[PDB]
């Protein structure tokens, strides 16, 4: 488990892993915004 | 006349009152209308 | 005019969905059939027709629902709702397993209503009616596998049922009791499929890289214009290529695009011939010769054997729950095992 | 404008074609990205310490950083037992701080920093044929991967040492002494067969070797950084490759396809390397640790063996496959023959018979889905899909030299003046 | 009342019951 | 030209032999014809091949009492595992063919064929000025057949588990991963049969337009000298307007489909199987509801059941 | 319009969930309930037997 | 076992070969320019 | 002497393949 | 055994070889652009 | 609870630069 | 062998119908 002072942070660090997915979307999204120009 | 043979005729009805006159009704009212 | 041709001039509109005469039968039967499809994997049981759960009721999911086919205590009825079965009642209609039978027909003839509409839009716009024909291929497929097959077995009981998990038993179940692999009829059916998707791959190929250069951008999707009177890609170059790769190639675009059209509608009806072959247990299940040096050589072994052994196991196991009116009872030392060979 | 098909050629979901011609841009694309797998590292080092159980082992938790972790040494104790995950969570913070500072660099570098180098930079600005700066570029960063396998080394020999399972009554850390520097060790494992029983470099069963070899790696790299900082290419290296940007990618996919691929096998199959105490027994090891304590039982309270092709003795049945397995539980009940009864009778060890029932309890190929399992798939899978990239990008920065990515000319099409076959 | 309308609520209206009823279905014990 | 070499190169890599040779020809020849020769003499002479190593033969061939469905070149013998096996590895002929050597010939000599194809192909596009990704399509059959043949003996261990190189051998191959794996559950083969089913549907309606859109220059064939049909008979916005992309769909599809299902072999070979939804509803007692996976799973057992051939 | 869509689509919804939530599809379409796949008399698969007499048949073993 | 030579003499056939082939491509090699080109390929052959 | 049979069909086949390759009616522009 | 095995080294080594210098004989040069 | 509303800070955090941007009428 | 040659004659039904109702468009449009 994550040491004990870090434990409180948990929800974030059980959300972080999956970041890189949502940098993918993101880059659609401008995209889209742009009008895929 | 068996409960079958009724069933029949009945079938026979809804076909016709359910899908058959509705359906050609509204191809005549709205071809008519157009 | 007269009310057909105003009803004809009606149909015939250029809306966002062509109607035509051909929808009064395919619109109605179509929807009907798909929402009974969905109505018996939300709701409808199969227990007291195959002692299994199939909706989403029961906790299945898009895998594992499907609409059961009915009871083997049916035969080949229709299951008419207000049939001598059901005798009007819609919740001993679901039960028995009548949705099944709604659904089969019903969809039989929204297949039959699209390709009437195939052969009238294709007489409408003008152009033969190739359509229609290659659609020829998987209405076969439907009448011989869920309803010529059935009508050749005991009950609607051995049709496939409509789902996922279903469609997979029902594979099984045939290799099982079959031995369909070994069916010559269906060895075409599979090369037709095979070499219909190699066919669409190096068509789709082929095409896309012997396009000519017209336009500026690295992007070629651009460089084809909607009304081009010009091809938009090299017939003498791909001739060339696969003349010198493969040995043979096509030289008549019209040729290439009817044998595209001709080995997956080929293939598809000569596993309607094997399926309808199988309706009867007119199957090639064995071959005699083998058996007879199987069963005079106990050291001849071959993979056919092999495979033979491996039906004989999947009849035996699965009969049990597969068939459940036949109330069939195997203790464990007749069941057939490798160690037990 | 550069940033539209119309001034580029290339549509949106080609967009980053557009970054060829432009360096500053792929620069912080580049720095971008490893930013997001540094941040990727932080965040499931993070993620798998948020969720470790101290009673569960490391492979039944679905864990593959923390044996990555465990492998070198850090927070491992005798038999493989984790004694603190804190080295971990260390590493999961440094990686995913790190990750800010490079996100920040890509972006400056690809937004607001300048779209050329060579016009602003000129000791950073290349051509994508200028052969020599490439060369530059590609000695200073093999003399940094040199740099990198050296401080492995280091790491092996000075700074606590490495795991190794063929330490005596199970792994231990241990401080690598002395590594095989001796260089026929190293080219007969480079040269060695791929297939069963040989394995090629899969087949490394000691951590002296690998210590070794990396020695071996980080020297050579850093003296064929210095010589392509330091040269230029020969005239048989010039006439023989396309000199683009999209040539050197197709060499690097084509290069970790093939990396890939030896990955997923060393996942699968290397027990020293990727420890089974960490990463769960492989297949062969589940099977014969099945069979040996089956053995075991017979033995307590001959069936169980049988003759290997070569003559050796060997565990029977289905395991018989299995035979060039060599696990640390197995190997002091082993002899010049092959297994010896006698041994297996008298020298065996409780720790033997306990890693060998724990193995055949969670087994890959069957007796849960083994890290190995995961590892092996999904680095397979990266060859594959990464074979085709190479394809792809060589054909095309082929077509691309030559003038011919974009379609045929009509005006003076090639089959048109060659003679009909 | 088009038959792009009636086409569109005939694919609609049990749709969305459909949607409710399955919805509902996930939050049974089970 | 100038040199013996150059000439050796402008002969190997000449556009006027009726088929290209090129550089990946130089190995891609040898090999297949070295594949092809081994499999038609096994085909018709091999001995029988003791697959499972227990000293029990099958026999494959057709001088042994096959025909040309049972027929097929028995995989390489369990002993062997995946040990590499050449006829100067064994300690005579008969041992070699006894454990099913020319199974591990063929397999490494078509491999190393079709990879030649696969650079052939390439080669020729680029000596005849075409783009080169005909070779990406046919990387996907090239896959599958590296995964049915070298990367699943890989991964469990012994080429005895490759594809028998038959009809029967390879329905006896399919049962096996069924009931071994549960392929038909797993996501990639659904993806593969899709990709098939697709790539059937679309060669048949890209058939039927182009063969009904026929412009009257005339059999129809000789008429050619070397979308709104489609917009009514569905909504009108699904419709293929551009033929380039129409095509390069044509391409696409059925390409990803044997793609993914190769991919899901290679991922069962390490023990990534399918789905498995048995026992998925239970009552309230506990009492276990069958579904059709429980039916599938019990014809999948009856397979297995009856392949350990022991313990 | 936009707003008679805000008001039937949620209705319909709401409609359909309580479809289900009180039990109303069970009674509709014979589905059993988790608690009533077993009677105590019968602890078998029930299956009909003869076609003709299917109603009666599914009457007496839904009637527990 | 390095690429499987057990016995010396494989290492003739190994070694002999692709000498004698690279002494037939030295004579291509040395009939052309060897200068440098600044482009993505040798167009000069 | 089913084998026979086979053979024979077998390299009629390739055969019939062989001079589809080399003997194939010569592609020329109309 | 030997014998077999030396014939097809030798055979293997010269087809490699050929291939490999074959490829490295200016190959990008051998298309139809090339001026 | 705190993992949605993490996730959804965090999912609002992208977009958000482009809206910001589309607002300041930056290069986009 | 009659279920075979009354789906092959279905088949031929649909051809035979398609060739006498389209007849003008034969040679092509
Ligand atoms: C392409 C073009 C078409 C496009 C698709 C069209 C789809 C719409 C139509 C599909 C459904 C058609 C109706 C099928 C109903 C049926 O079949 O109903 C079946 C009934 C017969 O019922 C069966 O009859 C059998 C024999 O019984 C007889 O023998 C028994 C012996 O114990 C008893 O004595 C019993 O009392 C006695 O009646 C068994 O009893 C079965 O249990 C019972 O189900 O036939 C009948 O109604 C009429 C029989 C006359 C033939 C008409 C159908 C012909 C089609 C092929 C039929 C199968 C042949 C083999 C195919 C391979
Ligand atoms: C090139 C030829 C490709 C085929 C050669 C054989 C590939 C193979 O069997 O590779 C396996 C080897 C590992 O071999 C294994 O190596 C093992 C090493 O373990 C040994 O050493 C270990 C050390 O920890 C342990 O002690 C262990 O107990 C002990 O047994 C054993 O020796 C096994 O017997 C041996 O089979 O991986 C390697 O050498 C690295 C090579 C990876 C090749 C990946 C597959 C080839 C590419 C397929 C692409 C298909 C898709 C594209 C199509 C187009
Ligand atoms: C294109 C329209 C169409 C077609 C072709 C069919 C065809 C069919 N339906 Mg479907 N159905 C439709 C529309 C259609 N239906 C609609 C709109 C509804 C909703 C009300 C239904 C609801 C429905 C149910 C609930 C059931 C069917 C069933 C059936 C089958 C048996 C028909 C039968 O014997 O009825 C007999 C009646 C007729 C054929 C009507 C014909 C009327 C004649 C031609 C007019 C003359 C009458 C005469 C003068 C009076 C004496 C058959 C395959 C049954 C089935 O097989 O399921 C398993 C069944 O249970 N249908
Ligand atoms: C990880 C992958 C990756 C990376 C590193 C890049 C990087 C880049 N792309 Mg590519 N691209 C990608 C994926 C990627 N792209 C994908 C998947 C697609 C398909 C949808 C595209 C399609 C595409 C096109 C069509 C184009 C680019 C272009 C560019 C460049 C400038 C983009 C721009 O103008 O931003 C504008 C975007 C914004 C202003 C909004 C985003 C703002 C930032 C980046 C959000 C970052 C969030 C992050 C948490 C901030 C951290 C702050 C830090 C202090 C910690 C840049 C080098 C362009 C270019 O330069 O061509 C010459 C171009 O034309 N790309
Ligand atoms: C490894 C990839 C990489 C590369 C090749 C470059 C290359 C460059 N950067 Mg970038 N940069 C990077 C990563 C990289 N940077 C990262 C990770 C960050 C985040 C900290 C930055 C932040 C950054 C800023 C903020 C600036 C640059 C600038 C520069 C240019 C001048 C740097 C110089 O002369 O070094 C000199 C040597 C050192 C700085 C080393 C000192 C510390 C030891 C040069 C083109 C400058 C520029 O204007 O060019 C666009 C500039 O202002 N970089
Ligand atoms: C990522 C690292 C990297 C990269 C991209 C390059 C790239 C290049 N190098 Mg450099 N080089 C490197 C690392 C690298 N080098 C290192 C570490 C060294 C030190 C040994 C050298 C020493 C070096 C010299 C001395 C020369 C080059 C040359 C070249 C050029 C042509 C190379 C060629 O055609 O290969 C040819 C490849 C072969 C002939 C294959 C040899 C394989 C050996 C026998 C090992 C075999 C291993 C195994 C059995 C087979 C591979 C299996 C695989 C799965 C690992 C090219 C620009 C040449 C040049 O033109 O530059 C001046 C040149 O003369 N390099
Ligand atoms: C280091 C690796 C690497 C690099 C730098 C490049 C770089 C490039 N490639 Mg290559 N490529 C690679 C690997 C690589 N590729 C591999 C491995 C493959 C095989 C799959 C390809 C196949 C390929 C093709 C077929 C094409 C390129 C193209 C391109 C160019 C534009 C890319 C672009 O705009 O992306 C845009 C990005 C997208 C459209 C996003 C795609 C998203 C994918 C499909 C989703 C995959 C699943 C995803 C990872 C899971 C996340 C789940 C999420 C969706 C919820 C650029 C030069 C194109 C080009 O212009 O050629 C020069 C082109 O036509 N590449
Ligand atoms: C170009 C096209 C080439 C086509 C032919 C390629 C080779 C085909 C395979 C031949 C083969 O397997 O022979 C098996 C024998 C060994 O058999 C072994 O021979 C041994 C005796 S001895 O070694 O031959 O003295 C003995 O163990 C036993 O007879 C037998 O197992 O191998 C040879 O002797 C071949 C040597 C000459 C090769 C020429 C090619
Ligand atoms: C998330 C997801 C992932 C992958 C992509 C994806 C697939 C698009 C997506 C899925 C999304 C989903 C989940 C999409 C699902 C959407 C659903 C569940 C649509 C349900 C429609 C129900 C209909 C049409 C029933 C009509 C009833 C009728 C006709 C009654 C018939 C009657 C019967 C019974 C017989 C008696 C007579 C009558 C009275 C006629
Ligand atoms: C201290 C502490 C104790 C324990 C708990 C704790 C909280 C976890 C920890 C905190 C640690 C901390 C505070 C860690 C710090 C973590 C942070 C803030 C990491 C952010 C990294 C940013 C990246 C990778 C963005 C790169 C931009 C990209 C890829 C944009 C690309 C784009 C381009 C260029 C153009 C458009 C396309 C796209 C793709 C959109
Ligand atoms: C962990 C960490 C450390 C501690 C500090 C910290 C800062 C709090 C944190 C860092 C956090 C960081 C680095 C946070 C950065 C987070 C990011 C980059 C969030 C991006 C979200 C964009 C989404 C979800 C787009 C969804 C679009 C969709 C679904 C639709 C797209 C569609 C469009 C429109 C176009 C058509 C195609 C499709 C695809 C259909
Ligand atoms: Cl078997
Ligand atoms: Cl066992
Ligand atoms: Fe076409
Ligand atoms: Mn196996
Ligand atoms: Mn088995």
């Amino acid at each position: 488990k994550l040491p004990e002072a870090y434990a409180v942070f948990k929800p974030i660090i059980d959300v972080a892993p999956v970041i890189p997915v949502f940098f993918l979307l993101l880059a659609f999204v401008w995209q889209a915004a742009v009008g895929f120009r | 006349m068996t409960p079958s043979f009724s069933a029949f005729i009945n079938s026979l009805l809804a076909g016709l009152f359910i899908v058959i006159i509705p359906i050609g009704t509204a191809l005549l009212i709205v071809s008519q209308s157009d | 005019r007269g009310w057909f041709d105003l009803a004809d001039d009606w149909l015939k509109r250029d809306r966002f969905v062509f109607v035509g005469w051909s929808g009064l039968l395919l619109f109605p039967t179509s929807y009907l059939s798909i929402g009974g499809w969905f109505t018996g994997t939300t709701f409808v049981t199969s227990w007291y027709t195959h002692g299994l759960a199939s909706s989403y009721l029961e906790g299945c999911n898009f895998f594992t629902a499907a609409v059961s086919t009915p009871a083997n205590s049916m035969g080949h009825s229709l299951l008419l709702l207000w049939g001598p079965e059901a005798q009007g009642d819609f919740t001993r209609w679901c039960q028995i397993g009548g949705l099944w039978a709604f659904c089969a027909l019903h969809g039989s003839f929204g297949l039959i209503g699209f390709c009437l509409r195939q052969f009238e839009i294709a007489r409408l716009v003008g152009i033969r009616p190739y359509n229609a024909i290659a659609f020829s291929g998987p209405i076969a497929i439907f009448v011989s596998v869920f309803l010529m097959y059935p009508l050749g077995q005991a009950s609607w009981f051995f049709a496939p049922s409509l789902g996922v998990a279903a469609i997979f038993r029902f594979l099984l179940f045939i290799q099982g009791f079959h031995n369909f692999t070994l069916n010559p009829f269906h060895m075409m059916g599979v090369a037709g499929i095979l070499g219909a998707a190699l066919l669409c791959a190096i068509h789709g190929a082929t095409v896309q890289n012997t396009i000519f250069e017209d336009g500026d951008a690295a992007n070629t999707f651009r460089a084809f214009t909607p009304t081009q009177a010009e091809e938009t890609y090299s017939m003498v170059t791909a001739n060339r290529f696969w003349s010198q790769i493969f040995g043979v190639a096509f030289s008549n675009k019209r040729w290439l695009h009817f044998f595209m059209l001709f080995v997956p509608l080929a293939g598809l009806w000569t596993s309607a011939i094997g399926i309808v072959g199988l309706a009867l247990n007119l199957r090639a299940y064995d071959f005699v010769s083998q058996e007879l040096r199987a069963a005079e050589d106990p050291e001849f072994e071959t993979f056919y054997t092999k495979n033979i052994l491996l039906n004989e196991g999947i009849r035996s196991w699965m009969a049990a729950q597969d068939q459940p009116h036949e109330n069939f009872i195997f203790p464990e030392e007749v069941l057939p095992r490798g160690n037990a060979l | 404008a550069g940033r539209d098909i119309e001034s580029t050629g290339f549509a949106w979901w080609s967009g980053n074609s557009r970054l060829i011609n432009v360096s500053g841009k792929l620069l912080g694309a580049h720095v971008a990205h490893a930013g997001l797998m540094v941040f990727w590292c932080g965040a499931m080092t993070l993620f798998e310490v948020a969720h470790y159980i101290p009673e569960k082992p490391l492979y039944e938790q679905g864990l593959i950083l923390l044996p990555h972790l465990a492998s070198l040494g850090w927070g491992v104790g005798p038999g493989g037992e984790i004694v603190d995950i804190y080295p971990y969570f260390v590493v999961g913070i440094l990686h995913i701080i790190s990750s800010a500072v490079l996100g920040f660099g890509g972006v400056y570098h690809s937004l607001i920093g300048p779209d050329t180098l060579e016009e602003s930079f000129p000791a950073f600005g290349y051509d994508w044929r200028d052969k020599n700066k490439i060369t530059t570029i590609l000695g200073i960063h093999l003399v940094i991967l040199g740099f990198g396998a050296l401080l492995l080394v280091v790491k092996a020999m000075y700074l606590g040492g490495l795991y190794d399972t063929w330490a005596p009554g199970g792994g231990d850390v241990r401080i690598i002494d002395n590594p095989t520097l001796n260089p026929a060790v190293i080219i007969g494992y480079v040269l060695k067969s791929p297939w069963g029983g040989d394995g090629w470099i899969c087949s490394v069963n000691n951590m002296e070797d690998i210590v070794g070899g990396h020695i071996w790696i980080g020297f050579t790299c850093i003296a064929g950084g210095f010589w392509h900082i330091l040269t230029k290419p020969f005239a048989w290296a010039r006439r023989a490759y396309v000199w683009s940007g999209e040539a050197y990618l197709s060499y690097s996919l084509v290069a970790v396809s093939l990396m890939g691929f030896i990955a997923s096998q060393y996942s699968w199959y290397n027990n020293t390397a990727y420890p089974s105490e960490f990463y769960g027994p492989t297949g062969p090891e589940a099977s014969q640790s099945q069979a040996f304590t089956f053995l075991v039982r017979d033995q307590r309270l001959g069936k169980y063996l049988m003759r290997s092709p070569s003559g050796e003795i060997i565990l029977g049945g289905e395991t018989q496959r299995f035979w060039d397995l060599r696990a640390p539980w197995i190997e002091p009940l082993r002899g010049p023959n092959g297994l010896d009864l006698n041994k297996i009778k008298n020298d065996i060890q409780p720790w033997q018979e306990r890693r060998a029932a724990e193995y055949m309890t969670h087994a890959p190929l069957g007796s849960f889905v083994s890290p190995r399992s995961w590892l092996t798939c999904a680095h397979f899978l990266l060859g594959f899909v990464f074979y085709i990239g190479h394809l792809w990008h060589a054909g095309r920065a082929r077509a691309a030299a030559a003038g011919f990515e974009k379609g045929i000319n009509r005006e003076n099409e090639p089959v048109l003046s060659l003679r009909p076959i | 009342f088009t038959f792009r309308w009636l086409a569109i609520h005939g694919l609609a209206v049990p749709t969305v019951f459909f949607l409710g009823a399955i919805t509902s279905m996930q939050f049974i014990q089970r | 030209s100038a040199s013996l070499w150059e000439r050796f190169c402008s002969w190997i890599t000449s556009t006027e032999n009726r088929l290209y040779i090129g550089w990946f020809g130089v190995l891609m020849i040898p090999t297949l014809l070295t594949a092809t020769t081994v499999y038609i003499i096994a085909f018709i002479a091999a001995p029988p091949v003791d697959i499972d190593g227990i000293r029990e033969p099958v026999a494959g061939s057709l001088l042994y009492g096959n025909n040309i469905i049972s027929g097929a070149v028995i995989p390489s013998s369990a002993s062997i595992g995946i040990h590499f096996y050449p006829i100067w590895e064994a300690a005579s002929l008969d041992e070699w063919l006894y454990n099913g050597g020319p199974y591990q010939l063929i397999v490494d000599h078509f491999l190393l064929g079709v990879c030649g194809w696969i650079g052939r192909e390439w080669e020729f596009s680029y000596r005849l000025g075409m783009r080169p990704w005909i070779s990406v399509a046919f990387t996907a059959p090239v896959a599958a057949a590296s995964a049915v043949f070298l990367v699943y003996p890989i991964g469990q261990g012994s080429f005895s588990d490759g594809m028998p190189l038959g009809i029967s051998g390879t329905f006896n191959f399919m049962l096996v991963f069924q009931a071994e794996h549960n392929i038909l559950m797993h996501p990639f083969h659904q993806l593969g049969v899709a990709g098939v089913f697709g790539g059937s549907l679309f060669s048949a309606m890209h058939g039927s337009l182009v063969t009904s859109s026929l412009i009257r220059e005339t059999s129809a064939n000789y008429g050619y000298k070397f979308h709104g049909y489609f917009g009514r008979l569905i909504f009108q916005y699904a419709s293929f307007n551009n033929s380039r992309a129409l095509h390069f769909f044509l391409g696409l599809w059925p390409v990803v489909g044997i793609w993914f299902t190769a991919l899901g072999i290679m991922t069962m070979a390490f023990n990534l199987n399918g789905f498995n939804f048995n026992q998925s509803v239970v009552d309230s007692q506990g009492r276990v509801i069958n579904t059709w996976a429980d039916i599938l799973n019990r014809a999948n057992l009856g397979m297995e059941v009856m392949h350990e051939r022991n313990a | 319009y936009w707003i008679i869509h805000s008001i039937t689509i949620p209705a319909l919804f709401v409609a359909g969930w309580l479809f289900v939530s009180t039990g109303l599809a069970y009674d509709i379409f014979g589905t059993p309930r988790p608690n009533e796949y077993f009677t105590q008399e019968r602890q078998q698969v029930p299956l009909v037997n003869d076609r003709f007499s299917a109603k009666q048949e599914l009457e007496d073993l839904t009637k527990g | 076992e390095a690429l499987g030579v057990d016995d010396g003499r494989l290492l003739v056939p190994l070694v002999l070969i692709p000498v004698f082939v690279a002494l037939l491509y030295g004579n291509f090699a040395s009939t052309q320019d060897n200068e440098d080109f600044f482009d993505t390929y040798d167009q000069r052959r | 002497m089913e084998t026979l049979v086979y053979t024979f069909l077998l390299i009629g086949t390739l055969g019939v393949l062989f001079f589809a390759v080399f003997f194939r009616d010569p592609p020329r522009i109309a | 055994m030997f014998t077999l095995k030396i014939v097809v080294y030798t055979t293997v080594t010269l087809f490699v070889s050929l291939f490999t210098f074959g490829f490295l004989s200016n190959d990008a040069s051998r298309n139809p652009n090339r001026k | 609870v705190a993992q949605l509303i993490s996730l959804f800070l965090i999912l609002t955090s992208g977009p958000a630069i482009i809206v910001l941007i589309a607002l300041r009428r930056g290069n986009l | 062998g009659h279920a075979n040659f009354a789906l092959l004659f279905f088949l031929g039904h649909l051809w035979h119908g398609s060739r006498t109702l389209f007849r003008d468009v034969f040679s092509g449009i």
